[PDB]
């Protein structure tokens, strides 16, 4: 898969902390959004 | 105030993002449309000793690269082509006159008699074994039942005579198919291709006509430098000598008719 | 066990270009979806005329 | 100009008519007798079609006059002529150019026939055209023949034309019900996906994922084996396609002459021979 | 006299190839091949062997379900009398729920049955989409095929699906009957106002007329320059050859410029491609956007004007 | 799971990859159709106000 | 031990990569589907006014 | 097939079992349906 | 397919993980939609 | 500016040209996008009569 | 401290010369396509009959 | 993508602040907006 | 690609005053276009 | 079909239980059906 295996531990490291922060980004908005307008 | 048409509606700007996209579309195939012949040959070129490259527009797309498969290479488009001097005189000087082409016509090389220089290698299988070979080095191959074998018809040219006779067939590893025709020539015994898209049959005689050339032309058909495959190189070369004739063969199919 | 502790090893069987790119993607066209979802419904914020009606905010 | 490649063909001779008379180039074009003569159709033809668009159909300063692009339009005579040349200012000019289109058509499929003869390749495509040009010609020649008058064909106007087939298809009540037509359709769509496949194989072929060499004959014919058990083969998909757009045009053209001379009555009733056989 | 090749006068055999072999993963092939004289007569003679994975099974189930359900319907609408069923099948159908029930998943007796099978329909081709890129994946290749069977996707979906919900009526998708498909095509744009004034629509016939245009002339060239091997165009592509440069070149003396051998199959992928998508486009407009396309055409001023020989005093006005 | 005889031999005659694919994909079919077919029928389970309202509880 | 003890080696036989991809696509198609059927049904909740209609609110 | 008679023992055997453990599955299923709401 | 007992093992116990994580995410949902909205 | 750190690194798998047109690409589109939506919404600022009525300065 | 300071080098990176092309073309359409949108509009400047009507030479 | 790992450095060091200055020049041209012509 | 550093430092800065000089004129039309006839 | 002659004997063994098997389980069902439903 064109990657070592410590290039996997590495990449994953960085993925989690993305993908954490981006759903961060998401749960900011949508409370945001469920103050504004409570959609249930 | 809840009436004020608006003049634009969304269909006016959806077909004007139609258009936008594709004027871009247009512009981008012809630039894939010069990724051959080009840039252009003109005397304007010629006159400015070269400071006038003929492209047009738009203009020409980096080169892109094919990986041929086998070992085979590596090919760029578009790229640059060394000249070619022409086998024929200028009907006139004048621009946008027709040659004439240099000694008989279907020697020439020129006109319908014309082509490139192919590679002189041969395409292969995926494998990587000669795609076309004669079923004699493809030894599996085998007539369709119910087919006349083309092995053993006569040869005969655009006149009625005999040129010579099917010694053996050509035939498409990749593509089961009948490629090429080969031909023991009476007049040489030597052996020559005759393209599938030449060959005219006629069963019930186990005849293989060929309007194109003349039977005694069948003499020169160009040959191969080895009899158990063949070069794309000399495919080409192969196929445009038939065509010549197509032009040549007579002198006659010069034209006019009025 | 909630704890996953090996899962590094996804990256050891997919491409994580493609799957990065992927998600991109998928993302991106999931939110222009959903976006009109929310647009085509009682939900919707745009044609609200809240606070004040802009369509019939001029006498002329 | 000329191709990079291009000197080496640029041969004398080939016409069917005019030899050396007008047998040069002209920057890319190549001219020829049936060129000088196609211009002439041509240039005349369209330069009329700028006189119909200067006039109007009640005269130069009438509001149904007009040199908008889609509203121009230039219509045959009223039936009441028959097949007589009717009066200029009353579809007159109609007829006029579409002589001149029909004779711009043949002279340049005759053109592609020398273009073939100096190229020494096969003559598929003006054959091919010519299937064009049939079709064109039931519509403004043969059926309105058939229907003795010249006024049967249709105007030569962007939308206008698009009013007429309108209109003459719904005189027929459901024109889909066609059978000619259903088949016409069904071969333009047939060649739409035969295209669209066959763009599509070339494409993934020749350039595939990053990473992999130029694909193969053997890649070609593995895949649509593998998607629908079955290929018909490189040659061939050149052929079926010629076949479907070759019929598709000539379905049409048969479509549209069944369309009045030979049946008069509203297309679905057609279909009645089907529901009245002695089966049930 | 020549030679056209329309037909393969002559054909020749070998055992028949399985095909390249695809990596791990894509799961055997199945079925053994036979050859047929007569396809042969006009084009690979080979029949098979076929691929069949969880896709592609899913794929074949999901579809035949579909079909079964529009088929059994129609036999229940003659009463299971076969020989009616036979004798109006051209006008046999399966309706689709009524606008009473606006996007609601109606009872088995009032469209239900349609719900079922376009649902069924939709997932068995969106499978064959996915197959479709498996199958092309396994050889190295690319997906051009799989972005234009998602062009034409595209247009169905926007056909049965897209344009209903957005309308909040599955009654507004296409019916599953050959005439009554057709009369669904015709009320379809007599409800909007006439459709040859929708600009979309115009676009997709100038595309469809294209892609006849195009094959016709690509094909027409590609067997003219058979005689040199132009069909393959592989090599002709890599190796440009006398065919590439004669067929360029009989299309650049005729009407002034001309394409390449690689570049002829974009115009030709674009062009059919274009079709579908300028179509689906022109349906999302219908009854969403636009009402009445030939009053929109009048909106823009592209609508003609004729001489009013003929006409009606409108009775609502009396 | 009692005896009945050497009809393990099935699978000397029946590929177990492909009868695999076979009952998961036709499993998958047969529970979406039904699925459907009783959400298609009276003992929809849904759209039945259950157990409290939904549609008339919001527009309101 | 009564249960599929030699479960593992069904990855002997099936392709993990490729049944992990299609698990992955298969959930968020359901997903897609599922979400589309409750949004056909009673159960609805966006076309709802919930809390409040808004295609009532504004001033004005 | 390719198989030898030993991995039709085995594969036999698990497939059997995993398949009795789903029809449990369905029986159990179709139980709650049951007691839920009758349609018989 | 490429793959040795121990990574059939290996895979098969992290994707049991995996799997049971996602359904725990799955009965998560569930039981918010069923306290704010009973559907059965 | 990651916001910390080894985020460049994004760049040792993502083409940087392919990035930037492609972002490019997509932005330049999406502002047309949006800006015709708010051509059909209450934003629109044009076909208003804003501040002043302008096929109202003369007749037509 | 910042770091837009190395943003020369984006002519190391992408094709001056095409940029320079492509914005230059870019603006002529953007230009013919904002005129265009306007004239459509209220904001017209044409048919406005602005200041003395030239089919007025007369009656009118 | 034929890049050191220093020089990946280099480029996401110009491309953050560009990019966070176009964000820049949006965020200010927004509020221009909302403040001329708010619609929410 | 393909100029030495000096020439994209020395490109940048004349491709820059004379995008700003557009700009300029832009802003010129823009005023007279507020002036002749406001659209806000 | 490429099998011996025994084992077109076994085979039809297995094949037969097997099938008497399915129409017996069938026989069930259509007297479970008949008693609490007639349809004749
Ligand atoms: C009634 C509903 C609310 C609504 C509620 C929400 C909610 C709730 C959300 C949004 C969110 C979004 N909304 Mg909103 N939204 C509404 C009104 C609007 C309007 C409008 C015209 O009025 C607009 C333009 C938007 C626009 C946006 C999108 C910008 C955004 C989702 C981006 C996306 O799809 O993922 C694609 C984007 C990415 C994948 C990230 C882009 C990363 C770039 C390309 C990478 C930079 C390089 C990086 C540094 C290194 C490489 C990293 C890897 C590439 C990852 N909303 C209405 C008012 N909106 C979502 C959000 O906040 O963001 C998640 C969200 O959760
Ligand atoms: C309006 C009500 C009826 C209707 C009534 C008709 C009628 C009436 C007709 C058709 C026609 C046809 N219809 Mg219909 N049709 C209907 C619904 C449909 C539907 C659909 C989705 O429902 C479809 C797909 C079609 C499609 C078709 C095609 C099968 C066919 C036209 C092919 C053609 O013209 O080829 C022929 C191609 C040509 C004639 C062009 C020839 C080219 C010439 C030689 C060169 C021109 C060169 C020119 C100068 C180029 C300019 C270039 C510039 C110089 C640069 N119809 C509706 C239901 N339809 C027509 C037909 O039947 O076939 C003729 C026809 O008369
Ligand atoms: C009848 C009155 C109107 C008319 C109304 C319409 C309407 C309404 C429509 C068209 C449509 C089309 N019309 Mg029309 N059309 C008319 C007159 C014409 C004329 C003519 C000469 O006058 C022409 C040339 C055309 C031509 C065209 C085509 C260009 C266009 C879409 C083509 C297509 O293939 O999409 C068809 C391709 C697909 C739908 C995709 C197929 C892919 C699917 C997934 C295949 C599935 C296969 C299946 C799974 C296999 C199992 C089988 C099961 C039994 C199902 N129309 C008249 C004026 N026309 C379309 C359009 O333009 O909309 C704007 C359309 O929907
Ligand atoms: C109409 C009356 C009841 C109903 C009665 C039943 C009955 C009775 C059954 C189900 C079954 C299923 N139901 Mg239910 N079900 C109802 C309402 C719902 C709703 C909903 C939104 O309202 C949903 C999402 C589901 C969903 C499900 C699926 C999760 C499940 C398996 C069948 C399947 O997936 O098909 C296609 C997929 C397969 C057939 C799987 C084939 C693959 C192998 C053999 C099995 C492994 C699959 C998977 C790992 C098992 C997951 C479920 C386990 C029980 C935890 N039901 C209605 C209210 N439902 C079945 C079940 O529970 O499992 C026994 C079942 O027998
Ligand atoms: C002003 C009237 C129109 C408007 C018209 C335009 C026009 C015209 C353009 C954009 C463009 C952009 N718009 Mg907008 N846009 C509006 C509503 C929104 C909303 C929203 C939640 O309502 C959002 C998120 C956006 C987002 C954006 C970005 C998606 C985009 C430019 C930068 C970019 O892509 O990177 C992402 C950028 C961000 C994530 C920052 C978000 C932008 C600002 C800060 C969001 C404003 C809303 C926010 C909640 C603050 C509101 C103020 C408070 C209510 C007081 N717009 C309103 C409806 N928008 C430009 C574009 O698309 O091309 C690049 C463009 O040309
Ligand atoms: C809508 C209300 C006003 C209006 C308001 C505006 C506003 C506001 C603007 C314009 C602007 C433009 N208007 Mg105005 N305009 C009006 C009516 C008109 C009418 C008319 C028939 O009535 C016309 C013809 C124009 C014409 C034009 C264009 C000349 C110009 C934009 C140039 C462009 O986009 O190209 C593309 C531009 C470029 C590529 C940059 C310019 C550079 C030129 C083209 C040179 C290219 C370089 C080339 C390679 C040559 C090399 C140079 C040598 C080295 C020296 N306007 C209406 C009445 N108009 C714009 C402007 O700037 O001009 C004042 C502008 O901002
Ligand atoms: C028969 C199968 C398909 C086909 C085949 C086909 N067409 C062909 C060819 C082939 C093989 C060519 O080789 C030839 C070509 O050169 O390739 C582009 C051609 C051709 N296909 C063209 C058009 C064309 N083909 C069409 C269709 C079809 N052609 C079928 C789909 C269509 C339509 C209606 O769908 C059109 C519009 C031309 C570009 C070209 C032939 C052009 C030509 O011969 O030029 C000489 C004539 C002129 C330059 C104009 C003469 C001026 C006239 C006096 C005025 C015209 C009046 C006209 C009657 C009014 C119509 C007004 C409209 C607004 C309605
Ligand atoms: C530019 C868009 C054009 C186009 C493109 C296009 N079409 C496509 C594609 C593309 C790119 C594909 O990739 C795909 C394809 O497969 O091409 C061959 C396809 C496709 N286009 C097709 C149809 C089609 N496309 C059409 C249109 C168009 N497609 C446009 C012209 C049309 C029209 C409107 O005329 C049609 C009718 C199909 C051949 C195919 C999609 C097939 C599909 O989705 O399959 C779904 C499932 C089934 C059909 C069930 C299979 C039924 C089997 C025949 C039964 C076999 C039974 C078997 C013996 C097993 C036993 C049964 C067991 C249950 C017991
Ligand atoms: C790169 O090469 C490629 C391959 O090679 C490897 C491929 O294999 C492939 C795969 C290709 C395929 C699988 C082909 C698929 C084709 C499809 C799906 C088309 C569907 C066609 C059918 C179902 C058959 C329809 C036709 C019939 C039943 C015949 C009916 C006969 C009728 C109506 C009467 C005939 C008479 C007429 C029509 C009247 C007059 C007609 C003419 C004058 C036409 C003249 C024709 C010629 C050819 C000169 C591709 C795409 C490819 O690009
Ligand atoms: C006796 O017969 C036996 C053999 C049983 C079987 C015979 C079967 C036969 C002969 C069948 C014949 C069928 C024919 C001829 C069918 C022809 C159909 C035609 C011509 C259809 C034309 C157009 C149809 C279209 C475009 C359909 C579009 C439908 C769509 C897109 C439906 C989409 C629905 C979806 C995606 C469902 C969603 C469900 C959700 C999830 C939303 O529910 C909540
Ligand atoms: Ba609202
Ligand atoms: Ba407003
Ligand atoms: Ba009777
Ligand atoms: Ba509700
Ligand atoms: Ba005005
Ligand atoms: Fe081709």
């Amino acid at each position: 898969t064109g990657l070592t295996d410590d290039e996997a531990k590495e990449f994953h490291a960085i993925f989690m902390q993305s993908m954490y922060a981006w759903f961060g980004l998401v749960v900011i908005a949508h409370l945001l959004a469920w103050l504004y307008r409570p959609w249930l | 105030s809840a009436g004020i048409t608006h003049y634009i509606d969304a269909a006016q700007i959806t077909i004007w993002a139609f258009w936008l996209f594709f004027f871009g579309l247009i512009i981008y195939l012809r630039r894939e449309d010069k990724r051959e012949g080009y840039p252009l040959d003109s005397d304007r070129t010629e006159r400015s000793g070269g400071r006038v490259k003929v492209v047009g527009f738009p203009d020409l797309p980096d080169p892109k690269t094919f990986v041929l498969p086998h070992n085979g290479g590596t090919v760029v488009a578009p790229r640059v082509e060394a000249p070619v001097a022409v086998n024929a005189t200028p009907f006139s000087p004048a621009p946008g006159s027709p040659l004439v082409p240099n000694g008989d016509p279907m020697l020439s090389g020129f006109g319908p008699a014309a082509s490139p220089d192919r590679p002189k290698h041969c395409d292969l299988t995926f494998e990587g074994l000669p795609k076309i070979v004669p079923m004699r080095v493809a030894k599996e191959f085998s007539i369709a039942e119910g087919d006349p074998d083309p092995r053993g018809m006569t040869v005969v040219g655009l006149d009625g005579e005999v040129a010579g006779t099917v010694s053996d067939v050509w035939v498409d590893r990749s593509e089961p198919q009948i490629r090429y025709l080969e031909v023991e020539v009476a007049a040489n015994k030597k052996k020559v291709l005759l393209p599938i898209g030449f060959s005219r049959f006629d069963k019930k005689a186990r005849k293989v006509k060929v309007d194109a050339i003349k039977a005694a032309h069948f003499a020169n058909v160009p040959t191969l430098s080895n009899p158990d495959q063949v070069t794309l190189y000399e495919e080409d070369k192969v196929c445009a000598y038939y065509a010549g004739g197509k032009l040549y063969a007579t002198a006659e199919r010069a034209g006019p008719l009025l | 066990f909630t704890m996953n502790a090996n899962l590094y090893k996804i990256w050891l069987i997919l491409d994580p270009r493609r799957v990065l790119v992927s998600i991109v993607a998928f993302q991106i066209v999931l939110g222009l979806l959903i976006h009109m979802i929310v647009l085509s419904t009682d939900l919707n914020w745009l044609d609200d005329n809240i606070p004040v009606s802009y369509q019939a905010l001029g006498k002329k | 100009a000329m191709l990079s490649f291009e000197k080496k063909y640029r041969v004398r001779g080939g016409t069917l008519i005019g030899g050396d008379l007008f047998d040069f180039w002209v920057g890319p074009f190549y001219v020829g007798f049936f060129g000088v003569v196609g211009f002439c159709f041509t240039l005349l033809g369209v330069l009329l079609i700028v006189w119909g668009a200067t006039i109007g159909p009640t005269g130069p300063t009438s509001d149904l006059q007009t040199y908008n692009l889609w509203r121009i339009s230039i219509a045959p005579p009223d039936l009441s002529y028959g097949l007589r040349m009717a009066p200029l200012t009353e579809g007159g000019l109609w007829q006029i150019i579409t002589i001149c289109a029909a004779g711009a058509f043949i002279s340049w499929a005759l053109r592609e026939v020398e273009i073939c003869r100096k190229l020494g390749i096969g003559f598929h495509v003006p054959f091919a055209f010519s299937f064009a040009i049939g079709a064109y010609l039931v519509l403004v020649f043969v059926r309105p023949l058939l229907m003795g008058a010249w006024g049967h064909g249709f105007p030569y106007g962007i939308l206008s034309h698009l009013d007429w087939v309108s209109n003459v298809g719904y005189q027929f009540l459901h024109f889909h019900y066609n059978p000619a037509h259903m088949l016409a359709i069904s071969f333009f769509f047939t060649n739409c996906l035969a295209l669209s496949m066959h763009g599509s194989l070339i494409l993934s072929v020749t350039n595939p994922q990053k990473g992999e060499p130029v694909k193969t004959s053997e890649h070609e014919n593995t895949f649509f084996r593998d998607i629908v058990g079955y290929s018909i083969g490189a040659l061939a998909i050149h052929r079926l396609g010629l076949f479907l757009a070759l019929s598709a045009a000539f379905w049409s053209a048969v479509c549209i002459l069944i369309s009045g001379p030979f049946w008069t009555r509203g297309w679905p009733e057609w279909w009645n021979w089907w529901l009245e056989l002695p089966l049930w | 006299p020549e030679y056209q090749n329309i037909f393969t006068a002559v054909q020749v055999r070998a055992p028949a190839y399985p095909g390249v072999p695809l990596p791990k993963g894509n799961l055997p092939r199945i079925g053994r091949p036979i050859f047929s004289y007569w396809l042969g007569k006009i084009g690979d003679a080979q029949i098979g062997p076929i691929y069949l994975g969880l896709t592609g099974t899913l794929s074949i189930f999901f579809g035949l379900v579909a079909i079964s359900i529009i088929g059994f319907n129609m036999l229940a609408s003659v009463h299971w009398d076969v020989f009616q069923f036979l004798k109006h099948f051209f006008w046999l159908g399966l309706e689709p729920p009524p606008p009473q029930y606006g996007l609601r998943i109606p009872p088995l007796s009032e469209g239900g049955w349609w719900l079922m099978a376009g649902l069924f329909l939709t997932l068995s081709i969106l499978l064959w989409w996915v197959r479709t890129y498996k199958r092309a994946e396994a050889l190295g290749m690319s997906q051009h095929l799989s972005w234009a069977f998602a062009a034409a996707i595209f247009f169905y979906l926007v056909l049965g699906f897209i344009r209903p919900v957005m309308m909040g009526s599955w009654a507004k998708a296409v019916p599953f009957g050959i005439f009554p498909h057709l009369d669904w095509t015709a009320a379809f744009s007599i409800r909007y106002g006439n459709l040859y004034y929708n600009p979309f629509h115009m676009l997709s016939i100038a595309f469809l007329y294209g892609s006849a245009l195009l094959f016709a002339m690509h094909g027409a060239t590609i067997l003219s320059v058979s005689r040199f091997g132009g069909d393959r165009e592989i090599d002709q592509i890599t190796h440009r050859g006398t065919a590439a440069e004669r067929a360029a070149l009989f299309w650049r003396w005729t009407m002034g410029f001309n394409v390449t051998m690689e570049s002829i199959h974009r115009w030709a992928w674009w062009c059919a491609v274009l079709t579908v998508i300028t179509a689906g486009i022109g349906i999302l407009l219908s009854g969403t956007v636009v009402d009445n396309w030939y009053l929109w055409a009048v909106k823009h001023g592209m609508a003609p004007a004729y001489p009013e020989v003929v006409t009606a005093v409108n009775p609502y006005e009396t």
